[PDB]
């Protein structure tokens, strides 16, 4: 499948720099432009720029030209039966001259000279951003058109960039234990309180993903301390509370904090 | 730049209904307009391009019309899984620019919350802080009032609330409210109560616990 897989996002202090990456696979890398788009909380999507990996030409939204740079890996491969030279390729058993960029650019069928190419696999574009400020906090996407003259149809998953002076902090995970008054033969609720972390995001699953029905994981709230907190709950049969095990799997990758929290009725 | 203005900012409609979202460009974009659907945490999905052409996999109850500066996305036979933000994007001109989005809610029948209160854990109390949590589960409409009371004193300014995305199948919401107190204050009081007002409840409902009770 066509995939764009982003990485590199995280916390950065005002004035700092950060390079994000978009690893593209599943199609000829030079066939399509890679664009960068961002989405700040509330604000609508904002187009940043694109790069054409065939030519490495980049075009920017004026708003970002001073601070942001879009790039791609350098290509360094010559097809089978070709040998690399200074900056292009040479066909084995050819020697005649080749007219500069004109004849060292596209690889016509099987010429005497052909441009350096990417290997199939993952090839990456990048977004370098410096002099970041608070209003650059956002989810940053890479994306490409379905085809020339068609809109963005393939999107990277998004990577969060947080521009703040606050320090990284891992969460504490506390039980929301099922009530001793839970209705006999009825429905009980329990959960996990994921408290005091920074920056976003945290993810929560239950029973390593085996438990999905009845789960609600709430949006985080930013507390007056400048730290986030959120809750995840699930409703289950009251009768299962003595037997079935319930574990919330919390992952705060920004602090390298993974926690499995067993949640059970409190003893007296 | 071409500024895209989307209207309304939100709308609410029943399953089977027909709704329209409008996008207006600050200049003629000659039908170079795309529509996307996006759910929270998920990537945009391309619905329509060239103002009226449906993309692969998109049901035909989505339809785009318009010309000049003024375009419309129409969703017929609204379905519960259509809860999402919808936005337009012009492709006529760089810089590419997007509308600000329209959030879509499904109107269903009133459903009262089930309410649950949770005391602070002993592990947290070692930290010097106490969090009390009130859960309102699977209710509609979204409007709901939570009042915290500690030995019959109303608490104000020391709680925060969060609401889930409207459920894509049953069209309900759920809500968490967290009351935060010092451990010292928690230990000086006995009765902790969450009182919930909601259209589906005939009268407000209170869930309470006594500190230290098993
Ligand atoms: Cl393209
Ligand atoms: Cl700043
Ligand atoms: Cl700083
Ligand atoms: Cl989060
Ligand atoms: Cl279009």
């Amino acid at each position: 499948e066509v995939q764009l897989v982003e990485s590199g996002g995280g916390l950065v202090k005002p004035g700092g720099s950060l390079r994000l990456s978009c690893a593209a696979s599943g199609y000829t890398f030079t066939d399509n432009y890679i664009h960068w788009v961002r989405q700040a909380p509330g604000k609508g999507l904002e187009w940043i720029g694109y790069i054409n990996p065939s030519s490495a030409y980049a075009h920017y939204n004026e708003k970002f030209k001073t601070r942001f740079t879009i790039s791609v890996d350098k290509a360094g491969t010559c097809p089978d039966g070709y040998t690399r030279t200074n900056y292009y390729c040479r066909r084995d058993g050819c020697g005649s001259w080749c007219n500069g960029a004109e004849r060292q650019q596209p690889c016509i069928r099987g010429p005497c000279c052909c441009d350096l190419t990417y290997r199939t696999g993952k090839n990456s574009a990048y977004l370098q951003m410096n002099s970041l400020r608070a209003e650059d906090t956002a989810v940053y996407y890479c994306t490409r058109r379905y085809y020339s003259a068609m809109p963005f149809a393939y999107w990277g998953q998004g990577t969060l960039v947080t521009v703040s002076s606050a320090s990284t902090k891992g969460p504490s995970v506390f039980p929301l234990a099922p009530s001793s008054k839970s209705t006999s033969g009825g429905t009980a609720a329990l959960g996990c309180l994921v408290k005091d972390y920074f920056p976003e995001p945290v993810t929560v699953s239950w029973n390593s993903g085996a438990l999905t029905s009845g789960v609600h994981t709430f949006p985080a709230v930013l507390q007056s301390s400048g730290l986030y907190s959120l809750s995840s709950v699930v409703t289950v049969p009251s009768s299962s509370l003595g037997t079935q095990t319930y574990i919330c799997n919390v992952n705060h990758k920004p602090s390298n904090t993974k926690v499995d929290k067993k949640v059970e009725p409190k003893s007296c | 730049d071409i500024q895209m203005t989307q209207s309304p900012s939100s709308l609410s409609a029943s399953v089977g209904d027909r709704v329209t979202i409008t996008c207006r460009a600050s200049e003629d974009i000659y039908s170079g307009l795309a529509w996307y659907q996006q759910k929270p945490g998920k990537v945009p999905k391309l619905l329509i391009y060239d103002s009226s052409t449906l993309h692969t996999g998109v049901p035909s109850r989505f339809s785009g019309t318009g010309s000049g500066t003024d375009y419309t996305l129409t969703i017929s036979s609204l379905q519960p899984e259509d809860v999402a933000t919808y936005f337009c994007q012009q492709n006529y001109d760089f810089p590419l620019t997007f509308g600000q989005g329209t959030k879509l809610e499904i109107k269903r029948t009133v459903a009262a919350p089930s309410v649950f209160i949770f005391p602070p854990s002993d592990e947290q109390l070692k930290s010097g802080t106490a969090s009390v949590v009130c859960l309102l589960n699977n209710f509609y409409p979204r409007e709901a009032k939570v009042q915290w009371k500690v030995d019959n004193a109303l608490q104000s300014g020391n709680s925060q609330e969060s609401v889930t995305e409207q459920d894509s199948k049953d069209s309900t919401y759920s809500l968490s409210s967290t009351l935060t107190l010092s451990k010292a204050d928690y230990e000086k009081h006995k009765v902790y109560a969450c009182e919930v007002t909601h259209q589906g409840l005939s009268s407000p409902v209170t869930k309470s616990f006594n500190r230290g009770e098993c």
